[PDB]
């Protein structure tokens, strides 16, 4: 029961932003925390950051420092949370797939991702 | 501070031999099973400790800094992308192809 | 002989759980209730053991997660009986106040007769409306939860209470001067009834605590994990006071039979915006002993910056001040401090949110009633909490920045000596005594 | 009832085992929660002394040996080496074996009479 | 305080006299009326042995004559024939008048002790 | 309950004369049981930790010095009742509990190494 939606690919010239959405409904989102990973072509993992469901605080590496932005909007109801994130300028070698994890028991371990979404520049 | 290590980068072993990766690191590890463009799995975490729904094949072994990670009775759908990932660091993965 | 024989009293103790009552020092209705809790003993006893060690870890301790129970549901109680604003949040038809700080405007409200209404005027800050597109506003909670006015006649102020336990339990707390949350400490004292531990009330800055002493004590889960806060503890503390110049005025709104909620009236005089101050050279010391102490538990140097984002509550310093919300900058104190190795303040400029989401859990809110005439507060700052960025690898850098993860870290800085324990007073011994 | 009786005991704990001898609402709910389980731990030491022949005797003496199995050590050692802490673990693990024992040593010695 | 020992007591409840001796919320609130009423129960049987002069002892004897009008029967026979339950039914209407004359035989064992 | 209105009788005779002869009604007496209950074992408590435990008269060994009182045996339970004897020792009350106390403990030792 428990998964996570996830945006379409989409594509954007180079200094532009894009959106990409994270969705989670089967379980109680204020009690784990969320994380964003990116995987581009010929290399492991990236890390990104987390946001706290509990209180909109991100948390990023210098890299993406100033840029990248996670954000949180709850629906009508205290349920199936959106999970965004927004980043102001695209270099050359943003290329990558963006997903959407989760963190709990104090242990770093993602039982749940998201679909990814394939982005160019 | 945190360090990684994947000595290998790559290994070809046949079906329904014993076949194993090496990962050395410091702190919290846990492995991942990552397809072509699919989602990552977590197979096990805590370094031994199994998961639910992944086949009780998948094992471990934790010894001082050195991690372990024991594959017996290959079967199809198995080979893919291993990598072991601490907090924030994830050094490319292992394919294990043939 | 070898006769077992059974010895009543004797010193053995193991881990244990129990609930503690609530015990207070010396007209007025309180939302803690004082009147309930038992008076304190003039003398408390402070036996202290001679050759003893234990550890513990704070962060398992339940003391501080029945601190968080009892406290939440003292806070609800306090509510139930008194009125509920749920009327008032209908269309607004809100465009400017002749004094975007504040804003004045009127509604439709119910009256004696309820098939009659009333039009009224009202004064509301900016952020406690949004806007539903022009010129109309909503509380900014009535399509998710309840509002609900606070008591006017309960004092909302923090008072130092004890958290004493029972008979038969006792309470073990070592003053090893130097010593985190985790490990060892040869010097335990054995103490009956806890001291004051006052209920402050913060996000980003702790306030009215305890201070440290021969060292600057820095506690957290684990400092390789970036998740978990990290608290600061300082030995000096810093003086902080200010007040808000503006004099308010109090009007009063009617809904219902025998409900009455009180409103921004007027405002006297002319308007100025509320700040704070805080001292330079001295706020300035402060960081860099912080920032050496930070130092020897990385070897990399130790850079700060303001909070990443994310709602009012933690972006912003936040606290109680003569029964008034404040969300405040505290951004000219965490920005491009990076350390190297007068009559002049520092200007913090901020405003006052009468709709609060405090006790951060789904369902309801809160509504402050205003006060005519100006607050003073002064307050000492002992202690900060503070998250690491945890951006890999780094070459040398490790940017701190500001923000309260969880609120019950408030209590955990003052609580970081304690321990309940049960005692057996019973024991088998070997004796050569065999009864006739 | 009165805790004082009991912190006594929690005096010298770190002593040797031979120098011990020598030397409506949230706030009532929660109260009366605590008096009632700070009442029944009295009795719980109580009943268990009153069973075993003790009654109101701070130092009590029995009719029982002891077992090889539990421990093989004498006088010296236990009373001016050890302290109740790390001493009672090494006994703690037969704690229930010997309460047992103990209530029968006191109920055959009054149907004697 | 337990009640495991209690229960105790009920075991060989058909053997005779003579063979025994040889042998917020309504989950919460329910529970505090029992540990209350519980613990009262364990007290009261207390209250009366400690005023009788008994203090704990299992059996326990007294210098109290026993008055023929109550009852007058050898005793071989209640201890080897009858049970424990049929002596309550028949004494369980003077077992009041039985109870105050140990009363006084304590406070008059004890005051004589004082004056010797 | 009955056992503590008895001591009530003949409460003006004199001490040697004495000694010869849901809701509001289900937690207020909740409250009152489990603090009459208290209260019993506070005054057992006292008695047990003597060396009295249940003794209808105790029987002590501590010395009484003229520090608190001066007057002979034959005008103390012969004149006034118990009524009038607290307020000639009830301030030093306190004093009597600690001696006596550590009496009992005292007697305790000397009687484990006989
Ligand atoms: C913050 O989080 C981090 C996580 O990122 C966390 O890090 C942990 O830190 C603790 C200690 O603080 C680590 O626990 C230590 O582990 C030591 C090594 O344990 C392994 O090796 C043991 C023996 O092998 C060693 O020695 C041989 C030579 O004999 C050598 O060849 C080896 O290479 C190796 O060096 C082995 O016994 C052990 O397995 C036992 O223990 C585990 C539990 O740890 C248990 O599950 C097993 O069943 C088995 O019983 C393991 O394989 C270890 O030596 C060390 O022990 C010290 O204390 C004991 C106390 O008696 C001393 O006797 C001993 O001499 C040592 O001084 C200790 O246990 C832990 O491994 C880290 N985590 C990870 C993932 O590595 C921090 O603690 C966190 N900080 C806070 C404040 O929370
Ligand atoms: C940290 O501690 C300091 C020290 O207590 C604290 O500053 C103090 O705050 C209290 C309010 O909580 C102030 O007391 C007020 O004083 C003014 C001026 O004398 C009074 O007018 C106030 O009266 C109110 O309360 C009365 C009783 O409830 C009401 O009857 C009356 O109508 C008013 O509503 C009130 O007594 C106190 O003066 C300051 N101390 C100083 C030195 O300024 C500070 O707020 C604490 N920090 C935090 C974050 O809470
Ligand atoms: C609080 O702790 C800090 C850090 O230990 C102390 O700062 C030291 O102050 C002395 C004063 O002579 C200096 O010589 C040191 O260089 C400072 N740093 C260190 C690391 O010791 C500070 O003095 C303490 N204040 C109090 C009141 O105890
Ligand atoms: C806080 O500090 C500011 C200084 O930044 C004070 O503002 C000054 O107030 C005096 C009052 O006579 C004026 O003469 C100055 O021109 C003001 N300077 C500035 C820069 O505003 C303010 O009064 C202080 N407030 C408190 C409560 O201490
Ligand atoms: C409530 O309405 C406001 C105003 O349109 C809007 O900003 C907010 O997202 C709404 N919240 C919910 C939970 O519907
Ligand atoms: C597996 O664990 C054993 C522990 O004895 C170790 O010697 C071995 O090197 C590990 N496997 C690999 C591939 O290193
Ligand atoms: C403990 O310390 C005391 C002095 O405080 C000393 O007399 C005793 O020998 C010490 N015991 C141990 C085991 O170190
Ligand atoms: C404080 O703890 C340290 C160990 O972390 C210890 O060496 C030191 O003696 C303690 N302080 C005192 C006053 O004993
Ligand atoms: C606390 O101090 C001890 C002293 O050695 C140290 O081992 C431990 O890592 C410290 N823990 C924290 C959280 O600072
Ligand atoms: C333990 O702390 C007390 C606090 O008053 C102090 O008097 C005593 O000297 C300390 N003992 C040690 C060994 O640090
Ligand atoms: C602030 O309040 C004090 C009360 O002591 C008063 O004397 C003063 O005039 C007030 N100032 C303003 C600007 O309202
Ligand atoms: C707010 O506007 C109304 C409009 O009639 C006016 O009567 C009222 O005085 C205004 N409030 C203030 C504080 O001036
Ligand atoms: C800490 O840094 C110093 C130099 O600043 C270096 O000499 C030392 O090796 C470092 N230690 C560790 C454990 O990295
Ligand atoms: C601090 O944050 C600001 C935010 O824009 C950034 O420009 C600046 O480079 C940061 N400084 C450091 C030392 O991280
Ligand atoms: C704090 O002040 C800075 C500049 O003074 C400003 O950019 C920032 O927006 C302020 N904080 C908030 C929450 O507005
Ligand atoms: C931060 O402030 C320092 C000190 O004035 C300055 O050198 C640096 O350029 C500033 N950085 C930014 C990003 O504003
Ligand atoms: C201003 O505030 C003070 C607060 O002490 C109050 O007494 C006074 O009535 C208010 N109004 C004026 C005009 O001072
Ligand atoms: C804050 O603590 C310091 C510590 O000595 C004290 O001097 C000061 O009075 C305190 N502040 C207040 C407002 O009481
Ligand atoms: C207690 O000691 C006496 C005297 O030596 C002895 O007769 C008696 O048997 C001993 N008790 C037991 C239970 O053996
Ligand atoms: C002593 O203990 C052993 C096992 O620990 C058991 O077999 C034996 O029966 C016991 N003997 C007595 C006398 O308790
Ligand atoms: C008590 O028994 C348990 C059974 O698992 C054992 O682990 C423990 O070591 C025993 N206690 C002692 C002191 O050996
Ligand atoms: C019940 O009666 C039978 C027959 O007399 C007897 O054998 C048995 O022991 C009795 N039961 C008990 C518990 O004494
Ligand atoms: C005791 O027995 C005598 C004679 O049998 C009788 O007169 C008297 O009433 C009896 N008293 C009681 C209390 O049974
Ligand atoms: C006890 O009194 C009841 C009262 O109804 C009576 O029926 C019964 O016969 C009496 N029994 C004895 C033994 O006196
Ligand atoms: C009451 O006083 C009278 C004299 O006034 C005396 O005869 C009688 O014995 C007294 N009664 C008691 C119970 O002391
Ligand atoms: C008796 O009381 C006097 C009065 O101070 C005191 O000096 C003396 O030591 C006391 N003696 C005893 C034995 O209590
Ligand atoms: C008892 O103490 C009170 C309070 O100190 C005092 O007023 C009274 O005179 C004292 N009585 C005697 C007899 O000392």
């Amino acid at each position: 029961q428990v998964q996570l939606l996830q945006s379409g690919a989409a594509v954007t010239k180079p200094g532009a932003s894009v959106r990409v959405s994270c969705e989670a409904s089967g379980y109680n989102i204020r009690d784990y925390f969320i994380h964003w990973w990116r995987q581009a072509p010929g290399q492991g993992l990236q890390w990104v950051g987390w946001i706290n469901p509990k209180t909109g605080q991100p948390n990023n590496p210098r890299q993406f420092q100033g840029r990248v932005s996670l954000t949180r909007h709850a629906s009508w109801d205290f349920d199936t949370y959106s999970f965004y994130m927004d980043l102001k300028a695209l270099r050359s070698d943003d290329t990558a797939v963006y997903f959407c994890a989760r963190q709990r028991s104090d242990y770093w371990d993602f039982d749940v991702w998201g679909s990814g979404t394939q982005v160019t520049v | 501070d945190i360090q990684m290590t994947q000595s290998p980068s790559s290994l070809s072993a046949s079906v329904g031999d014993t076949v194993t990766i090496t990962c050395q690191a410091n702190g919290y590890l846990n492995w991942y099973q990552q397809r072509r463009g699919k989602a990552p799995k977590l197979l096990i975490y805590d370094g031994s400790k199994l998961e639910r729904g992944v086949p009780s094949r998948f094992s471990g072994r934790r010894w001082g800094q050195e991690y372990n990670l024991t594959i017996n009775n290959l079967q199809p759908e198995d080979i893919a992308t291993y990598f072991c990932q601490v907090y924030e660091f994830v050094v490319p993965g292992t394919r294990l192809d043939l | 002989g070898l006769w077992v024989t059974v010895y009543y009293g004797v010193p053995v103790w193991r881990e244990a759980k129990t609930t503690l009552f609530c015990a207070s020092d010396a007209e007025v209705h309180n939302v803690w209730a004082t009147h309930a809790c038992v008076p304190t003993d003039p003398n408390p006893q402070e036996l202290v053991l001679e050759n003893v060690t234990e550890n513990f870890n704070m962060w398992k301790n339940d003391m501080v997660d029945q601190m968080h129970e009892d406290i939440i549901s003292l806070w609800d109680q306090s509510l139930k009986p008194c009125v509920k604003l749920t009327p008032l949040c209908v269309t607004l038809n809100c465009s400017d106040a002749k004094v975007e700080e504040i804003k004045n405007c009127s509604f439709k409200a119910t009256t004696e007769l309820r098939d009659k209404k009333r039009r009224e005027y009202a004064l509301f800050y900016r952020l406690d409306i949004v806007p539903l597109s022009n010129s109309e506003y909503r509380l900014i909670n009535c399509n998710t939860s309840v509002i609900t006015q606070i008591c006017p006649k309960v004092t909302f102020d923090p008072i130092p209470i004890h958290y004493c336990a029972p008979a038969g339990y006792a309470i073990l707390k070592c003053n090893n001067k130097t010593f985190n949350g985790t490990g060892p400490c040869n010097n335990v004292s054995t103490v009956q009834c806890t001291h004051g531990i006052k209920p402050v009330v913060s996000t980003q800055l702790l306030l009215n605590g305890s201070l440290a002493e021969e060292e600057i004590i820095i506690r957290s889960e684990n400092l390789t994990d970036n998740v978990k806060t990290i608290i600061v503890h300082l030995n000096e503390s810093v003086e902080i006071t200010c007040t808000r110049p503006n004099n308010m005025t109090r009007k009063s709104v009617r809904i219902g039979p025998g409900q009455t909620f009180y409103a921004l009236g007027d405002i006297i005089g002319d308007i100025r915006q509320p700040h704070c101050n805080i001292s330079e050279i001295k706020w300035e010391k402060t960081l860099q002993r912080v920032s050496e102490k930070l130092r020897e538990h990385f070897n990399k140097t130790i850079i700060f910056n303001q909070s990443s984002g994310g709602d009012l509550e933690i972006t912003t310093h936040s606290f109680n001040c003569g029964g008034e919300f404040f969300y405040c900058n505290t951004s000219d104190l965490f920005f491009n401090k990076t350390f190297n190795e007068t009559n002049s303040t520092i200007t913090l400029p901020c405003r006052i949110k009468q709709i609060i989401n405090m006790w951060q859990e789904v369902g309801r809110a809160m509504y402050a009633p205003p006060i005519a005439g100006n607050i003073t507060c002064k307050s000492n700052i002992t202690g900060l909490l503070l998250t690491r960025d945890g951006g890999g690898n780094n070459s040398t850098k490790e940017t701190f920045r500001p923000g309260g993860g969880n609120m019950r870290d408030n209590w955990r800085s003052e609580l970081y000596k304690y321990k309940v324990v049960e005692v057996k007073p019973l024991g088998i011994a070997p004796t050569e005594c065999n009864r006739t | 009832g009165l805790g004082a009786v009991f912190l006594g005991f929690l005096g010298a704990a770190g002593s040797t085992m031979g120098a011990a001898s020598n030397t409506l609402g949230v706030w009532g709910f929660k109260q009366l929660q605590a008096r009632v389980l700070a009442i029944e731990r009295y009795l719980e030491v109580q009943q268990l002394l009153g069973m075993w022949g003790c009654s109101g005797k701070l130092i009590c003496c029995t009719n029982v040996p002891w077992n090889s199995s539990w421990s093989n050590k004498t006088y010296n050692e236990i009373w001016d080496n050890m302290t109740w802490m790390q001493w009672d673990r090494e006994i703690g693990n037969y704690t229930d074996t010997i309460y047992k024992l103990l209530e029968v040593s006191q109920f055959q010695q009054e149907i004697n009479e």
